[PDB]
C-alpha cells in the first residue's frame, strides 16, 4: 500500500514511544495483541506450541510476547535512519529465512497491532502510517517474494 | 491586526511538537525541509547563503545556520507571552535583515508559505491558520523597516 | 426502584480518588478489580465478575 | 575537548535551568543583575539596549538573544561539525568590536553561580565547566 | 525473596533506567551507550574483540556494530523491563543464556567484568543512580544469562 | 477583527483596568488620568482645544473640565464593563457615537490619535498590560463611537 | 522633579512590596543587612541603635521606623506641595548631624536591589530610581 | 489595664478602613478632624504646635506634621504583633513628649477621647471599646514617661 | 549480601532512637556500653585505647572518644542515602584504622556482636537481623583494608 | 564561656537548621560552595578532598565529616568537662598543620549566614556568635 518514508517514519517512531509504554503496560499491551492476532487466525496457535500458545496468559507466552514487541521496537525505533535499519532488518531476515510463514498470518498480526495501539493512543495516531511502516518492517522479515 | 491569545496559546504548543527535544538532529532536518522549499519556489534566495556555504548541505558550517535560524524562531515563539519584549527583539531582527543585501520582503512572504507546507507535515494537530495569523504579524514586522 | 438507587450509588462511585484509572475500568465491586478501557470488552472475560459481557445494552 | 557525556550532561541540565516562556526572562535577568553588580564596567557596551535599566523591555530582549545563542552553542556543542561551525560564526561576531576578554571569564563565572542556585547540589560543575569554558574561548 | 531483587529494588531501577529514554533519539543514546559498554570492556579482555569479530567490532561507528550495539543494549531493556514479572524475566533471560550458549569464546569472567564495567558507566549518564539496587539487580540478570555454558 | 476582542481579550482587559480603581480615590485617579489624557491630545492636535473649549479645557485643573475629565474617562468604563455583552456594548457605544455626531469639529483623525495616546498611556500606570488584548478591544470601541460622523 | 505617573508607579509598588506587619519587618532586616555586610564601617553610628545585631529588637525598632519615614517620603511624593514640605523637613534632621553622603547612595543601590527580588521583573527601575534619588539628595 | 489579643486583632481590621487611602489626603482630614476636637475641647494645646505652623492650617509644613502623626500612630498599631519592639518604640515615643516642653499628660487623654469620637464618624463597623481598650494601653506608656 | 532500601529505611529510624537527644549524656552511655561488651569478651583490644585514656573512664578525654566513635557511626548511617559518598568516607575510615597498629580484622567482628547484643536493650522494635546485615556491608569494607 | 541559656539556644536552633540526612548535605554544599567563592584560597589544603569539585563525593564526604564535628563541638559545649576535652583534641588536629587563622573567622562568618537564611528571623545571632565564637577559637 504505502510504502515508507522519513516523516512517516518518524511519525510512527514517536507514536510507538507512547502506544508501547513500559512496565505493566507492556505486559498487556502485548497481551491484547496477541490476543487480537490468536482471534483473527486461530490456526496460528499451532506455532507457539512451544512457547505455550495455547493459553496467552502463561508466563512463558507472557515472556515470547513481551520478547517478539521488543524486537518490533528495535525495528520501529531503528527505521528513521535506514543505514542502521538495513542491517537490523537484514539480521531478522535470517532469524526467519528458511522458515515457512505465510504471508495470512503477518497480515492479521499487523492488523492486531494496529487496532491495539489505535485503542491505546485514543486520538493522535495515523493509521495510513503505521500501515505503511508496520508493512515495510514485516517484508523485511518475510523477504517477500 | 493583533493576534488572537487563544491562538499564541495553540502555536505555543504546536511548536513544542516540531522543536521537540534539545537535539539538533530534528529542529535541523525540519527548518532545512522548510528552506528547500523556498528555494524551489524562489530559486533566486538560495545564493544569499553562499556565506554559510549552502552549496555544501552537511557542512555543518551550513547546518549550524539553520539552527540558528531555528533557534530564532524559536526565540520568537517563546516570547509571545512578553509582548514588550518580543515587540523590541521583533524590530532587531529585522535591523539584522536589513543590513543583508538582497533579502526581499517577498522571500519572507516566501518562508511564510514555506512552513505552512512543511509543518503539517512533521507533526499532526496543527491549527494552518493559527499559525498562519501569528506568523504573519511576526513576519510583517521584521520585514517591516525593510521596506 | 432499582436505577433510582443505582444512580445514587453511581453519585458515590464519582466520589474520591479513584478505584480504578481514569483510563481503567472498576469491575466491581465486592473485590475490585482494575482493567483496561480499551481491554474489556474484548470478548475475552476480565471480569469474574463478568462486567465486560453482562451490561447488556449498548448505550449508543 | 569536551567528552560526549560531559556534554549530553549539559545539555541536559541546561534543559532543566534554562525551561521555558517567562521562567527564562527571569533566568536571564536574575543572571545579568549578578552580573551588572559585580562589574559595573559592563553597562557601558550595553548602552544601545538599555543596560541601565535591566528590568526594561529594551534590555529583556537583549537578554533573551543572548541566552538564545548560549542555547545554540550548548545545543551545537555535542556533534562537532556544527560546533566547530557556530562557533566560528561567533567568533567573527566579536572579533570586529572591542570586548573585553575578562569579561566572558565574568559572565561564566555567574552562569554557572545560578545555575548552581537552579540546579541545585546535582548540577555538573566539572562538565559545565569544561564545557561551557569551550564555548567561552572560541567567541572570544 | 530478600535474597533476591525487591520490588523496591528494581522499581527503582527502572524508574531510574527511564531518565534515560526521554527524548526520541534514543537511538542515538541506546548506540553510542552500548557501543562504549561493548568497548571498554575488549579494552580490558581484549580475548572479547575475536568474539564480536562477527558483527564488525574493530568498526565501532560501522552500521554492522552499531546495529549490534542496539540488539544488545536493547535486552538488557528487555531485562529491566521484565523485572516486574519473574517468571517471564526468567523465560526471557534463559533465552539470552543459549544465545550465548552456542558462542564459544563467552566466559563467565567475561559477565563479571561487564557487569563491573556497567555499574561504573550508568551512574555517568544518570543523574539520580542508586548503586545498591542496580547492583543488586544487574547481578540477577548477568548471572542468569551466563548460566548456560 | 472578528477574531479580535475575543472573550480571553476582553477578559484580560478588564481585569488589567481594575488594577486601577482598587483604591477608593477613584476620582484623583480618573481625573488626573483623564486630564492628562485629554490633554496630550490637545497637545499633538490644537484644533482640539476649541472642542473642549466648552468645558474650560483651558484650566486643566478647573472643576468644569475636571468634570468632564471623569464624564469621558468614565464612558470609557463603561465600554470597557460592557465588554462582555456585545449587543449592550453596541447600545451603549451606539449612544456615544450620537453624542459625538453633533459636536462639529470631531473628526475621526482625533480618535485614531486619541487611540495610539491611550495606548501609550495605560501601559504607563499598569504594570500588567497586554499590549494585544487592548489594542484589539479599543479599536474597536473607538471604531464605533466615531463610526458615525 | 519626577513624573506624575513615575510616582504613582512608585507610591503603588512600595505597596506590594513593604507589605504589612511581620512582612515589613522581613524587609526591613533583608534590607539593613545586606547593606551592612557590603559597607561594614556603618555599624558605627547605628551604635545607639545595637547596629553591631540587626536581629536584635533595639535595631528591628529603629529598622521599622526608617523604613516608615521612607513610607511618608513615598507616599508624600505624590502631592508635590506636601513633599517638598516634607523633604525639607527631613534634611534638617540630617544636615545637622555630619554623615557621609555615600552612605545613601549605597543605601538606595540595595533598596532597588531588595524591591527588585520582590517585585520580580515589573519592577519599574526607572521610576523608582529616578524619584527615590530625589527623596536621598534632598535629606543629604 | 490589658488587653486581649482578640482586640488587637479587631483594631488591626478596624484601622485598615480608616488608614486605608494610599496616601494622604484621607489620613491627613482624618487626623485633622482629630486635632481639631483636641483644640476645642483643651485649648490650650494648640500652641504647641506653632512650630508647625497650626496658624496655617493647608500650610504643608503643618499638613506633613498631621501626616507624621498619623504614620506614627500607623507605625504603632502595625506593630501590634511584635510585642517586643512595640514596647520599645512605645518608649522612643514617650522621650520625644517628654523633651517637647508643655505637653501635660492631660493632653494625651485629651486626643484619646478625640478619637473616641472622630473615628466612630470616618467609618462604620469601630468597637470604640476595643480601640479605646488598646489605645488606653498604647498612650499610658506614652505619656508615663514623662512623668 | 546486600542491602536493601527497605533495610535501609529501618535503620535510618532504628538510629533515630539511640542518637536522638542532642545531648551527650545518652549516646555516650550506649556507646561506652557497647564497648564494655566488647572489652569483657575481647579484653585485648582494651590496651589500644590508653591514647585516649580508657583507665579513666569519667576522663572526658575518654568520654569525647566514646563520642566521636558514635558521631563516626551516626555518619555512616546518615550516609546510607547516598550510597556513592559512604563508599568513599567508608574508605577513609578504613585507613584510620589501619593506620592503627595494632587493629585486627577480629576486632571488628566483635564490637558488630557488641551493638547487637546491646542496642535491643536500649530500644525495642530493634531489626536485630536488618541492623546485622547492613552493619556487616560496613564493616566488612571498613575491615578489610585494614589486612 | 557560653551562657547556659546562650547555649541551649544554639544546641536548639543548630537542630533545626542542620537538619537529617540528606537535609545536611544540602546544607554542607551551600556553605563550603559560599566560603570558596569569597576566598578560593582555600581550595588549596582542600586538595586532599578534592575541593575544585565541591559537588563530588569526595568533597561531599569532607563536608560531612565536618559539620559533624561541628555538631559535636556545639553538643559539647554545654557540659564544660566534655567541651574542655573536645575542644583539646580539636586543637591537636589543627595546631600541626600550619593553617591560616583568619580562615576560622571566614568559616564563622558564612555559618552565621547560612543559618541566618535556614533559621530566618528567629535566629539569635547573639548566642551564636557568642557561641560558635568559642568553638572556633579553641580549634585554632
Amino acid at each position: 500500500k504505502k510504502q515508507c518514508g522519513v516523516l512517516e517514519g518518524l511519525k510512527v517512531k514517536s507514536e510507538w514511544g507512547r502506544a508501547y509504554g513500559s512496565g505493566h503496560d507492556r505486559e498487556a499491551f502485548s497481551q491484547a495483541i496477541w490476543r487480537a492476532t490468536f482471534a483473527q487466525v486461530p490456526e496460528s496457535r499451532s506455532l507457539f506450541k512451544r512457547v505455550h500458545g495455547d493459553d496467552t496468559s502463561h508466563p512463558a507466552f507472557i515472556a515470547h510476547a513481551d520478547r517478539v514487541l521488543g524486537g518490533l521496537d528495535i525495528a520501529i525505533s531503528t527505521l528513521d535512519q535506514p543505514a542502521t535499519l538495513k542491517e537490523e532488518l537484514d539480521h531478522l531476515q535470517v532469524q526467519h529465512e528458511g522458515r515457512k510463514i505465510p504471508d495470512n498470518y503477518f497480515d492479521a498480526f499487523k492488523t492486531a497491532i494496529l487496532h491495539v495501539v489505535a485503542a491505546q493512543l485514543g486520538r493522535c495516531y495515523d493509521r495510513e502510517a503505521w500501515d505503511a511502516c508496520i508493512d515495510h518492517i514485516e517484508d523485511g522479515i518475510k523477504g517477500h517474494h | 491586526d493583533c493576534c488572537s491569545y487563544e491562538d499564541r496559546r495553540e502555536i505555543r504548543h504546536i511548536w513544542d511538537d516540531v522543536w521537540s527535544s534539545s537535539f539538533t538532529d530534528r529542529r535541523v532536518a525540519i527548518v532545512r525541509a522548510v528552506f528547500d522549499d523556498l528555494f524551489k519556489h524562489y530559486p533566486t534566495s538560495k545564493a544569499l547563503f553562499e556565506r554559510v556555504k549552502i552549496d555544501e548541505p552537511e557542512s555543518g558550517e551550513f547546518k549550524s545556520h539553520l539552527v540558528r535560524v531555528a533557534n530564532g524562531l524559536k526565540l520568537l515563539i517563546n516570547l509571545l507571552d512578553d509582548t514588550l519584549v518580543l515587540q523590541s527583539h521583533l524590530g532587531h531582527l529585522a535591523d539584522q535583515h536589513i543590513q543583508r543585501k538582497g533579502v526581499t520582503k517577498e522571500y519572507f512572504r516566501g518562508i511564510g508559505e514555506a512552513f505552512a507546507r512543511v509543518l503539517p507535515q512533521v507533526l499532526s494537530c496543527f491549527n494552518v491558520d493559527a499559525w498562519n495569523r501569528c506568523f504573519h504579524r511576526l513576519v510583517a514586522r521584521i520585514a517591516k523597516d525593510l521596506p | 426502584r432499582i436505577r433510582k438507587a443505582g444512580s445514587l450509588r453511581h453519585r458515590v462511585e464519582e466520589l474520591e480518588d479513584p478505584s480504578c484509572d481514569e483510563h481503567e475500568h472498576q469491575c466491581g465491586g465486592d473485590d475490585p478489580q482494575c482493567i483496561s478501557k480499551l481491554f474489556v470488552c474484548d470478548g475475552h472475560n476480565d471480569c469474574r465478575n463478568g462486567e465486560d459481557e453482562k451490561d447488556c445494552t449498548l448505550p449508543t | 575537548e569536551c567528552l560526549v557525556t560531559e556534554s549530553l550532561k549539559v545539555k541536559l541540565q541546561w534543559a532543566s535551568a534554562f525551561g521555558h516562556a517567562h521562567e527564562r526572562v527571569a533566568f536571564g535577568l536574575e543572571l545579568w543583575r549578578d552580573i551588572i553588580d559585580d562589574h559595573p564596567e559592563i553597562k557601558a557596551p550595553f548602552s544601545r539596549v538599555r543596560g541601565d535599566n535591566i528590568y526594561s523591555p529594551e534590555f529583556g530582549a537583549h537578554s533573551q538573544r543572548v541566552l538564545s545563542g548560549l542555547d545554540i552553542t550548548i545545543s551545537m556543542l555535542d556533534t562537532p561539525d556544527m560546533l566547530a561551525a557556530q562557533l566560528a560564526h561567533l567568533k567573527v561576531q566579536h572579533v570586529e568590536r572591542n570586548l573585553k576578554p575578562e569579561f566572558f571569564d565574568i559572565f561564566l563565572k555567574h552562569l554557572l553561580h545560578v545555575l548552581g542556585d537552579r540546579l541545585g547540589t546535582h548540577f555538573d560543575f566539572g562538565a559545565w565547566h569544561d564545557c561551557v569554558d569551550q564555548i567561552i574561548d572560541g567567541i572570544k | 525473596h530478600e535474597h533476591c531483587c525487591s520490588e523496591e529494588d528494581h522499581r527503582i531501577v527502572q524508574k531510574q533506567w527511564d531518565i534515560l529514554w526521554r527524548d526520541t533519539e534514543s537511538s542515538k543514546i541506546k548506540i553510542g551507550f552500548g557501543r562504549l559498554l561493548l568497548t571498554k570492556l575488549a579494552k580490558d579482555i581484549p580475548e572479547v574483540n575475536d568474539l564480536f569479530k562477527r558483527v564488525d567490532i574493530e568498526h565501532a561507528e560501522g552500521p554492522k556494530f552499531s546495529a549490534h550495539a542496539l540488539r544488545i543494549l536493547n535486552g538488557l531493556d528487555l531485562a529491566i523491563n521484565l523485572l516486574d514479572d519473574p517468571p517471564a524475566l526468567d523465560a526471557a533471560l534463559d533465552h539470552l543464556a543459549h544465545q550465548h550458549e552456542v558462542r564459544e569464546g563467552v566466559q563467565k569472567a567475561h559477565f563479571k567484568k561487564f557487569g563491573e564495567i556497567l555499574a561504573t558507566g550508568l551512574p555517568q549518564v544518570l543523574d539520580d543512580y542508586d548503586a545498591l539496587a542496580w547492583k543488586s539487580c544487574l547481578k540477577g540478570i548477568l548471572t542468569k544469562i551466563s548460566s548456560r555454558l
